[PDB]
């Protein structure tokens, strides 16, 4: 024959994290565009390896 | 290619001489260096004048 107990209650946790950005890069002389040579293009050759 | 070759030869008389004095009667002959290569069997070598 008593009363009610008091309340009680909780919260939860936040979590976050942030975006990051990303570079990388591919360079070649217009002559050496035009120089022809063995092992193909310089320029694909490059864009695959980057 | 920013380099380039090309070839070119000459057309040229054999023409040897000879070091050493060889009187009449002698059935060798010595020439320069590396002169005697150009000759073999066969050939026909006239003594030349002024």
């Amino acid at each position: 024959g008593s009363l009610a107990p008091k309340s009680a209650t909780r919260n939860p946790v936040k979590l976050n994290n942030f975006c990051q950005i990303f570079k990388k890069s591919y360079e070649i002389t217009k002559t050496a565009d035009a120089t022809k040579a063995r092992t193909g293009s310089a320029l694909a050759n490059d864009k695959k390896r980057r | 290619d920013p380099e380039f070759s090309w070839w070119e030869e000459k057309l040229t008389h054999n023409r040897l001489e000879v070091k050493t004095e060889a009187a009449a009667g002698v059935t060798t002959l010595a020439v320069d260096t590396d002169q005697a290569w150009a000759c073999v069997k066969g050939d026909i070598l006239m003594v030349e004048s002024v």
